[PDB]
RNA sequence: UAAUUGCGAUAACGAACGAGACCUUAACCUACUAAAUAGUGGUGCUAGCAUUUGCUGGUUAUCCACUUCUUAGAGGGACUAUCGGUUUCAAGCCGAUGGAAGUUUGAGGCAAUAACAGGUCUGUGAUGCCCUUAGACGUUCUGGGCCGCACGCGCGCUACACUGACGGAGCCAGCGAGUCUAACCUUGGCCGAGAGGUCUUGGUAAUCUUGUGAAACUCCGUCGUGCUGGGGAUAGAGCAUUGUAAUUAUUGCUCUUCAACGAGGAAUUCCUAGUAAGCGCAAGUCAUCAGCUUGCGUUGAUUACGUCCCUGCCCUUUGUACACACC
């Protein structure tokens, strides 16, 4: 029936306690990845922080800092600016 | 053709006015500006830890000019937020009385705002005129 | 002196109390409800009944 | 599901059978005369009675 | 001699026709009035479970008592103020007169 | 907030208070690794050491690191408020301490053992491995045993 | 007196009162210009009436709107409704009904809610559930 | 274009972009059409909307949502998963960013690529899990155009979210590349991959 | 109990109410408690007029075997009702038209 | 893969075990006057265009 | 038809309860009556900018005018109104037009005959019977217990993140409650990181708390794809309040500790538009104590727009060895 014996109740004491790669992006800049980014940003018709992480292995913070500096240099032309996303092109004379 | 604080972006106005107070250096900056949080409801000191007091002062000056008169309690209620009581759901708690009162006291010291009838603080004549001056500066730097 | 809300709820409970006392004491005389007459410096309560002579 | 009920239908036929000459096709006119020609305790019921009366007026005018 | 006579009740009909008779009595004698201005009705609401024992489905019900409040602004000498105050009294309508 | 070619002065890992500290994370969140100092304490000691907040822990210098650990070890002399510490008032001294690294572990085990040998209810619960602050044990915290 | 009208716009619990008068073409919201309405995403929703109708009808019209109640989006909608209704009412009252008629047709070609208050009102919550329709989780054993 | 002036200044870019013709902030509803004669009615394109935020009643009828611009339907679907319910301001910000990335990555209209993508990923036949004695039998069934549009938007948004889950790539850019993939019929597109699987299983169980 | 209930409903009906109903619940005769109803005329239960027209009272009578509950509902005459509605909301009294004689000869009656 | 196109001219009620599918009478736009009947999984009015991955197949009833 | 709602049929006619009808509440009113306990506008005084002619404010004894917003009361308004297809061509259905509203306009209150051997004598001074009734099972006083934990189950709150976290800014609701001869709602001023402490103030309340300056949300920043700045569970130390009394921590606050959790198995819940869901607020208990509940408001979706396949409901027919009735 539904009235369990004291042994069945005490089985609770025997039920026991059982139950049911890291990325290595840049983070810190150096000369090789410097020259790599300044050579490859003349490409990538669409550029953002995520694209920087994707195609350059950058630490996100460095992506935002590099986005600011490259906008200073004028090589990427922002289409919009937002605190959570940024949009950049190659500032081409063809587009 | 007439320039008022209401005529420009709130955020950029507070940024410009905070930078102006930083440059002036006459605002009475309290001792524990770099130590304590702005309310028990927050968990981290302000991130721009050197100019955040100037940001707070500029924002409260703009708000006081916009309003008839406000006091410490209105200050904490505005600058407070939702805090987690641990697992228990977010509860709205006010800001810090010390910071929201010391900013008003220092702004009185510089003379931006005056203790007014009906209680609370109300913007001063000189504080008003320099607020519109800063708004004119923003409407000049914009172009 | 008291607030309007508390004043009116106290009036209601007072009405209920006099009514229930009147029906616990005057059930034998055909009690059939009461009305409270309120005037300034004078208040009367009118009792509807059947054996009015006995309630007198 | 806008089926009118027994009370409104009976009131409508009762009104029509004895006020056809004074009744019209304009719902507003029948609504305004109903307030004087029949004692209805609700504006909603009055409007429903009036609407069904005009519906029946159209029925008679058709045949 | 300004008086702001304030009435409060629960029965809309009695309270309102008391106010109407007060304002009509005032208007014929030509006392300055500012209308029988009506405050928003105050709904005294109590929520309680229907069952007295705790069983059954979890059911909840609300009891409402609606309180209506009016006040009439007047300026009148005491001789007519006495008649204004004493002329009309109705059950369930609490009446009080104030100075200015 | 600038791009600069960091020289060989950047070490990718270091050692502080017998506990390893990462170098690629910011200085505050790297100092959080030492147990006994959290985000608040590490941020405050960083600001009192005046090291740049934007700087990671990897590319700092031995002098700033020594200053940081000194402020951490002794906060009182460096105008740290007494309430900010984790040992605001010691159980046998009138002084306010701040225990870090293995020292705070030692202090916690002596705390629990002291409670046990005074036979307070808190010590009894800690000895038995039970909830000590008056929670409900009928339904929660079961699989821990 | 200055030719003026007083209109309102409503959405959910938000109300807005717009004073409309002949003038130079200023649009100040709580004393702040129209180019300052937040959120910026609904900023162009606020511009939508003037953008749809052409500002030649705004050239010499002074309009100032003040808002209270509701939330931010509701206040934005109240603003757009209030200024649209103000334009229509002013054109009817002071210029002609050819003006009012083309104004109304142009407004309704793009939206019906500018001249028409939002009919959807919140539904009261019922006992036994957090919301007005939901109920507490049903468990049998 | 005529530069009408006001006491309160109105931006020249706003004037030149919207006053002359009911455009968007950057894009234009003009010259934009759909490839499918089945969807010419249920895409609602070729109608000026400006911002994709609207409180119009789109649920009073079963087909009342057909008059809603599919841009607004997109914005409606971006907010779906749990915590994001509501937050239509966030939704419209994301869709605006997506259109910006679209016109950055290509030259044609974002409101052209979106309709091309939905008409490419629209499921034409589906597999009804119909009942039966003992073992359930799938049935191949034809999909109405409205249902095609609904599932198209559904797969678009679900793919964008499942791609953006727990990684750097933000929802805006991930949905932008999902939309370009769906316009070009890429196998990398979750939407067309799932649509192809559904239609192929329907073909198998015809 | 039967005699008392019959007497009370008879008294209400001779008084002139539109209906009455008395129900007695409790042990009555045997241990198994039951309820006996003695209505007549007609009463309403649902509509809001239950507030205006129905006068309902309940009383506990303590007898040697236990407690008996007596409920008396009286639906009084809507026409007699001094105030409030004078009839049920579905009462539509059509006043009979006054008979009109058709006219044949147009004419003018002077001042 | 080739497809075929057909406009619906009349609806023939719902069908299926749960009633989630509908019977409609479609007619090919090209090769006119060849009307057939088809099931549909979704909402349908009159005069909708429907694309078929196979033309001549039919389904009069569904369990 | 939502309906035993009706149209009709008709050995039934005439009726009654129920549904409906009714009532409340949320939506429309440039129409009435108005309003220092709600406002707006103009003219006074005054502030700042423009310096200007205009802009944004402050000031109610500056007065004046009005009731658009706000409150009401009295009413009107919707009656499927109109048109077109459709049906013994009826009841009624559908599409279009207008309209604030065109699914009973949306949501609720009340809600029939019969019944359960459903729940309650731990609400009752509402009681029958039995028990106890003075070292009582009455009452009271003190201290524990109702929370105890090997486990299982049911409501729930947080999460597992970039549709994010954190820090700064913009920052806007509603329902409602509140003390006086007793202590409530408490603004303002001052101190203290903070909890909080202190001196006063307005309010028996549309008048003051309170525009409850709420949150979620928006904008500017920092991060970074990982047990991370997610998560803060468990603990230590200290700081105040409530309360005679907190320890078996009430709660709050400061620092430190930072566990499981990587979207959750078989199953199962709720839901058709301002609804789901998110987000908070008011009130209930309350000296203090919400993660609970009753309501309120903010942000606000896709899918339905049908069916009897699962669970069932109503009517008719049918079979029955069922009547405490398929258990």
């Amino acid at each position: 029936l539904s009235k369990a014996a004291k042994a069945a109740a005490a089985l609770a004491g025997g039920k026991k306690s059982k139950k049911k790669d890291r990325a290595q992006h840049a983070v810190i800049l150096d000369q090789e990845k410097y020259d790599r980014i300044l050579k490859e940003v003349p490409t990538y018709r669409y550029v953002s922080v995520s694209v920087l992480v994707d195609r350059l292995k950058i630490g996100g913070s460095l992506a935002r800092i590099a986005l600011r500096h490259l906008e200073k240099e004028g090589i990427i032309k922002p289409i919009s600016k937002h605190s959570k996303q940024a949009i950049y092109t190659r500032a081409t004379a063809s587009e | 053709p007439g320039v008022s604080v209401r005529d420009v972006a709130a955020q950029d106005f507070i940024n410009a006015y905070a930078s102006f107070l930083q440059r002036q250096g006459k605002l009475e900056v309290p001792g524990y500006v770099d130590i304590v949080k702005t309310s028990s409801g927050n968990e981290m000191p302000p991130q721009d830890a050197e100019g955040w007091f100037y940001k707070r002062a500029a924002s409260v000056a703009r708000h006081i000019y916009m309003r008839k008169q406000v006091g410490v309690g209105k200050l904490n209620k505005l600058y407070g937020g939702a805090k987690s009581r641990g697992v228990r759901p977010y509860k709205h708690i006010d800001a810090s009385g010390s910071i929201n009162r010391k900013v008003l006291q220092a702004l009185e010291k510089i003379g931006i705002v005056e203790i007014s009838p009906k209680g609370g603080r109300r913007i001063s004549e000189n504080g008003q005129r320099d607020l519109d001056r800063i708004a004119a500066q923003t409407l000049e730097e914009d172009e | 002196l008291i607030s309007k809300k508390r004043k009116l709820v106290a009036d209601g409970v007072f009405y209920a109390e006099l009514n229930e006392f009147f029906t616990r004491e005057l059930a034998e005389e055909g009690y059939s409800g009461v009305e409270v007459r309120v005037t300034p410096t004078k208040t009367e309560v009118i009792i509807r009944a059947t054996r009015t002579q006995d309630v007198l | 599901g806008r089926v009118r009920t027994k009370t409104v239908k009976r009131a409508s036929k009762a009104l029509i059978e004895r006020y056809y000459p004074k009744l019209t096709l304009d719902f507003q006119t029948n609504k305004r005369l109903c307030d004087e020609i029949a004692t209805i305790q609700s504006k909603r019921l009055r409007n429903k009675i009036a609407g069904y009366t005009t519906h029946l007026m159209k029925r008679i005018q058709k045949g | 001699i300004k008086i702001r006579i304030t009435l409060t009740s629960t029965k809309v009909k009695q309270l309102e026709n008391v106010s109407s008779n007060i304002v009509k009595n005032a208007e014929q004698h030509n006392l300055v009035k500012k209308g029988p201005v009506r405050l928003p009705t105050k709904v005294l609401k109590i929520s309680t479970r229907k069952t007295p024992n705790g069983e059954g489905s979890k059911t909840w019900e609300t009891y409402e008592m609606r309180i209506h409040k009016r006040y009439i602004d007047l300026e009148a000498p005491v001789q007519i103020v006495k008649r204004i105050t004493q002329i009309t009294i109705e059950p369930g309508v609490d009446v009080e007169v104030v100075v200015a | 907030s600038l791009v600069v070619q960091e020289q060989g002065s950047f070490q990718h890992i270091l050692r502080l208070l017998n506990t390893n500290v990462d170098g690629n994370i910011k200085i505050v969140y790297a100092l959080t690794t030492i147990k006994g100092v959290g985000r608040r304490y590490s941020n405050l000691v960083c600001k009192k050491a005046d090291v740049d907040l934007h700087k990671r822990a990897g590319e700092l210098t031995q002098e700033e690191l020594e200053r940081i650990v000194q402020i951490m070890q002794n906060p009182t002399h460096y105008k740290i408020p007494a309430w900010f510490l984790n040992r605001q008032n010691d159980i046998t001294d009138g002084k306010d301490y701040h225990t870090l690294a293995n020292n705070v572990e030692s202090k916690l085990r002596d705390d629990l053992e002291r409670l046990k040998k005074i036979r307070a209810h808190r010590g009894i619960r800690h000895f038995w491995g039970l909830r000590v602050r008056g929670q409900h044990t009928k339904t929660t915290g079961r699989r821990r045993a | 007196a200055v030719p003026s009208v007083q209109t309102f716009g409503k959405k959910k619990s938000a109300t807005a009162v717009a004073h409309v008068k002949a003038g130079k073409g200023l649009i100040k919201v709580n004393g702040s210009p129209i180019t300052l309405v937040e959120p910026e995403i609904l900023r162009f929703k606020v511009y939508e009436p003037l953008l749809l109708v052409g500002l030649d009808k705004f050239s010499n019209i002074d309009i100032r709107v003040r808002v209270t109640g509701g939330g931010h989006v509701s206040q934005v909608y109240a603003i757009r409704q209030a200024i649209a209704k103000g334009l229509v009412a002013y054109h009817q009252k002071y210029v002609d009904e050819q003006s009012k008629n083309e104004l109304k047709k142009a407004f309704t070609s793009y939206d019906r809610t500018l001249l028409i208050a939002d009919s959807r009102r919140p539904e009261p919550k019922k006992f036994g559930g957090k919301g007005a329709r939901s109920r507490f989780q049903k468990s049998y054993r | 274009f005529t530069p009408v002036v006001l006491a309160t200044p109105i931006p020249e870019e706003v004037q030149q972009a919207q006053t002359e013709i009911k455009l968007f902030n950057k894009w234009s509803f003009e010259e934009v059409e759909v490839k499918d004669a089945s969807l010419v009615d249920y895409v609602q394109v070729r109608q000026p909307i400006f911002v994709a935020h609207t409180a119009g009643r789109y649920a009073n009828k079963r087909f009342r949502k057909a008059q809603c611009p599919i841009i607004e339907r997109l914005t409606n679907s971006l907010m779906m998963n749990g915590r994001n319910n509501g937050k239509k301001l966030k939704a419209v910000r994301i869709i605006k960013h997506t259109l910006d990335i679209i016109n950055v990555l290509t030259d044609q209209n974002p409101i052209q690529v979106v309709v091309d993508a939905i008409t490419n990923t629209g499921p034409r036949e589906d597999t009804t899990r119909v009942g039966g004695g003992g073992a359930a039998r799938r049935q191949a069934v034809d999909v109405s155009p409205l249902r095609r549009v609904n599932q198209a938007i559904a797969l678009l948004t679900i793919g964008a979210r499942e791609a953006a889950f727990r990684n750097i790539k933000t929802i805006a850019e991930t949905l932008a590349e999902e939309l370009i993939n769906a316009a070009k019929g890429s196998s990398t597109s979750y939407a067309i991959k799932k649509k192809d699987e559904l239609e192929r299983v329907a073909k198998s169980n015809r | 109990i039967r005699r008392a209930a019959y007497g009370v409903v008879r008294y209400v009906m001779e008084s002139g109410a539109k209906g009455c109903e008395v129900v007695v619940s409790g042990k009555l005769r045997a241990a198994r408690a039951k309820a006996m109803k003695f209505a007549d005329g007609f009463l309403i239960h649902s509509g809001q007029p239950v507030n205006d027209f129905i006068d309902t009272a309940t009383r506990h009578v303590l007898m040697r075997q236990g407690v008996l509950g007596i409920k008396v509902k009286i639906m009084r005459d809507p026409a007699k009702s001094r105030t409030g509605p004078k009839a049920l909301p579905d009462a539509v009294t059509i006043i009979e038209p006054k008979e009109e004689e058709p006219i044949l000869a147009p004419s003018v009656k002077d001042y | 893969t080739p497809v075929t196109l057909a406009k619906v001219i009349k609806v023939l009620g719902r069908t299926g075990s749960r009633g989630g599918v509908t019977q409609v009478r479609v007619e090919f736009l090209e090769d006119t006057s060849r009307t057939i009947v088809r099931n549909v999984k979704g909402p349908v009015r009159e005069n909708d265009i429907l694309v078929l991955m196979e033309s001549e197949r039919e389904a009069r009833r569904l369990r």
